[PDB]
């Protein structure tokens, strides 16, 4: 089925520009939307006119026109009709609810069979994070739960308040949320949006370049989310490619994809809940992959109550990329989320006991009570998810004792 | 098997698989073009677990 | 089709005459009995509107799903587009076949070369498809045509 | 049949000039009246190696002279000569004989009454050139001065001089000053009495569409309504047949039109299926319509070469469920497969939707409220009372339309 991309905020718009440039390069679509000389299926991400032009399905949302202007000028094939221009931002989103609801309904009507909503946004984006938090609520309300949502939220490197307020709605409404940290991205680079764009583009490779299996997003996601509570994913990318000293075999890709240094978020000891590895090359040797799967299963520490299966998808490289060597992406579901969530909660508590900057949000007695109850609910939800991820680790998870 | 109309599956399969755009006279058809229209999907009385037992609702 | 369009136009004349009568008589009548006559006239005109909608939908279906589809599928697509066949599949140029015959003077004509019997059969099938369509076939143990004609008799009455 | 166009008032003349230039462009008739040779048909395929003949009906609007020169069937009525001078200069094809030259509605109405014989002679002269006349088209503004009074008097004169034997449309433009509400109600009274089908255009909603001039949109809608008449097809091809399909009773005669704006931008509609869904949007209707509206009749225009039937069928099926039909009207959506003029190079589709919904309750309510506020020889006040009662006579009728 078709997918709709939502871009919110300055960071979201920049990441989306890199993402769409990568996708258009992979499908050979020119900057003006004209084709270049089919077995691939860009229709899932591009709308095809009866004049042979490809335009992205994405929707651009931002508080200021400079970022949107740069993005549109860089890629002229964006449709201008889809362009629209913390608590203050969220209340502003309430005012524009009708316009945005109709704007999204236009894209849904334009496609034939909708599958999922992609969202590119930054949790630490301030006002834009507020408008994206409202976007999740309105979409989930109007379209129910038949269509799932995927959020490629960028985590932060007064900010604690914003991170908690955005994470409350991220937990409530998102169906499968990727976690990216600028710290680990710049550590890997030792710009940064080119890693996120690459990971997001590769995550959907089996859909755009069909093969024997994994033809739908339901199959890709369902392998990684045993419970709707544990919805945060850790993504790992192998950087050593296109150099002379590349990984010599896909088997070494499978073994060295699990290194903790390549993960896109700060990690000690972790337990894996689910696994799925992407291998993308013109030709793939099966016996190497079998040996690598066996070693990966014998090496990785799974939680007791999970089936303990490692899945390797055999992605196909784009014809428009000339004979490049193998590359691969790893997406995992770990219990390492407790560390980052604990860090966020510690910062939030430290800055909530001290009334440092709450004057910018508490306007009156009723506003004080409103913000206090909202903050308490967000804190309780985050603690609930931490406790759930902690109870997953132990062996008595399925016991009623 | 019997609680559904058989003739509907044929059509709902042809809309997916054997869709076509025609080409002008003299333009060579592709072999895929020729073999697309040949295929037919039909419901049969021999179930998989019964038909495979011979060559051992 | 002539019967259908005859009824479609008769409804237009009915609309015009009743609309003119509304301005000429009913609206100038005494206020005592104007209301009942206005109500009856509105009822009549609404019934006419329902019949017009039904006839227009029937004509639209026939015209743009039976006649037009059959024409584009059986005449245009038979004459001008390639009648791809299993013998046209074979590319004989794996044989050397340097020679060409009879001569370059013989045109290539942008249309499939049809025999006399082929032309007769082509036009016969094109007509037969329309006349023997799903709705127009003779197959409650009654055919669709009989029901349609019964509704047409209702409109005549 | 033949159609006679009448333009009254400055706004009416401004709209009519562009309406006639649009028609002339579609039919390939140059501004000097000279005709252009007809290009060969596109779907009339021919074998290939590898002047007066036409298949349209332009003469339904233009009078074809013996010297192969076209001339519109238009009559220009107003008092200020500047607009008429501009219109004639832009289009020399206009017949000078057809031009007639001379704030309070009463003053204009009395002027029309005093000089009714000359205008009537002009109408009869235009009719005499027409064989088997079909209908009259009126382009005038409900409020604005000359247009209101003169158009109302011409409405009455035409209605009663021919015995109402031909239907009479009305492309009225509603206003977006102390005298304006009086003029609006006074003209709407005669619109109720005489007009057979009224196309309500609201300037504020036209400005709402534009910012995404205002007369160009009106000209486009008016010149696209009659597309089946000028390029005959399987259905309709008659102005009475189109109107009769949207007016169930004489009272529910007020129609409103929706326009698809993006006829030229390179991000135009992908296909017919998309445009069928986009036409129902309430942000491009020419009249402000709320969410409580209900539709009495549906009509969609499609203008393009070799439209895909599958897309149209699927679009009709999807749009039928979305639309909220009035309980006592059967769910019916009709699509007009118009033919694009071969003279136009643009290959993009255009589509105009004409609807008869119940949103008129709010519009006439606003007009009535403004009139009531402003009210707070004696003959004129009696006419004001009569207009108030006549407007209420269809206010309550459109409200009752909700009920089985």
């Amino acid at each position: 089925g078709e997918t709709i991309t939502l871009q919110v905020g300055q960071c979201g718009n920049q990441v989306g520009l890199q993402y769409w440039q990568q996708l258009a390069t992979e499908h050979g679509i020119q900057s003006d939307g004209s084709s270049t000389p089919r077995n691939d299926h860009p229709e899932l991400f591009f709308t095809l006119s009866d004049s042979n032009t490809y335009t992205p399905r994405s929707i651009l949302i931002d508080m200021e026109p400079s970022v949107i202007a740069k993005s549109t000028s860089a890629l002229p094939m964006f449709n201008p009709r889809n362009v629209h221009l913390w608590i203050n931002g969220y209340k502003y989103g309430t005012e524009e609810e009708e316009t945005l609801l109709n704007l999204i309904d236009r894209e849904v009507d334009k496609c034939d069979n909708l599958s999922n909503f992609q969202l590119f946004h930054s949790v630490a984006g301030g006002t834009g994070s507020g408008v994206g938090s409202k976007m999740l609520e309105v979409i989930s309300d109007r379209y129910g739960h038949k269509k799932l949502l995927n959020t490629f939220s960028i985590f932060p490197s007064v900010q604690p308040y914003n991170t908690i307020l955005t994470l409350k709605r991220l937990i409530d409404y998102s169906d499968a949320t990727f976690v990216f940290h600028n710290d680990s991205l710049n550590r890997i680079e030792n710009g940064a949006n080119k890693l996120i764009a690459l990971v997001s583009a590769s995550v959907s490779n089996p859909l755009r370049f069909p093969g024997y299996m994994y033809s739908s997003m339901e199959s890709i996601v369902s392998n990684l989310i045993p419970t709707p509570d544990l919805k945060f994913l850790t993504s790992s990318i192998a950087p050593f490619s296109t150099q002379k000293h590349n990984y010599l075999n896909e088997y070494d890709m499978l073994l060295e994809l699990s290194n903790d240094r390549y993960k896109t978020n700060r990690v000690g000891d972790t337990s894996y809940i689910s696994m799925l590895n992407y291998l993308i090359g013109d030709n793939l040797d099966q016996r190497e992959i079998r040996k690598g799967i066996l070693k990966s299963q014998q090496r990785i520490s799974f939680v007791p109550w999970v089936a303990r299966s490692v899945l390797v998808v055999h992605g196909k490289k784009s014809p428009y990329l000339k004979n490049t060597n193998l590359e691969g992406i790893q997406v995992t579901n770990n219990t390492s989320m407790i560390d980052v969530f604990t860090k966020i909660l510690k910062q939030f508590d430290l800055l909530i006991k001290r009334k440092a900057y709450l004057n910018r949000y508490y306007s009156s007695v009723e506003e004080e009570n409103e913000v206090m109850e909202m903050f308490n609910e967000s804190r309780e939800s985050v603690k609930s998810i931490i406790d759930e991820y902690k109870a997953c680790k132990e062996i008595t998870y399925l016991d009623d004792d | 098997k019997l609680k559904i109309s058989v003739s509907r599956l044929q059509k709902q399969y042809d809309d997916i698989f054997k869709e076509k755009i025609e080409n002008k006279v003299g333009v060579r058809p592709s072999v895929y073009d020729v073999l697309k229209k040949n295929q037919k999907l039909s419901v049969t009385s021999e179930s998989l677990y019964k038909v495979v037992e011979e060559l051992m609702d | 089709l002539w019967k259908l369009r005859q009824l479609n136009n008769l409804l237009n004349w009915h609309f015009e005459m009743f609309n003119e009568l509304n301005h000429n008589v009913v609206t100038k009548l005494s206020s005592r009995n104007r209301r009942p006559l206005a109500k009856s006239l509105s009822i009549i005109t609404s019934i006419r509107f329902h019949f017009t909608q039904f006839l227009n939908e029937l004509i639209a279906y026939l015209s743009y799903d039976v006649i037009e589809e059959n024409f584009q599928q059986h005449i245009v697509r038979k004459l001008f587009y390639n009648k791809n066949d299993q013998d046209l599949l074979l590319n004989k140029s794996f044989m050397n076949l340097s020679e060409i015959d009879p001569n370059n003077d013989l045109p290539k004509f942008n249309v499939n070369l049809l025999t006399i019997d082929e032309l007769v059969e082509l036009h016969g099938t094109y007509i037969d498809s329309i006349i023997n369509s799903s709705l127009l076939n003779e197959k409650t143990n009654i055919s669709y045509i009989d029901q349609i004609f019964n509704i047409l008799q209702t409109i005549f009455n």
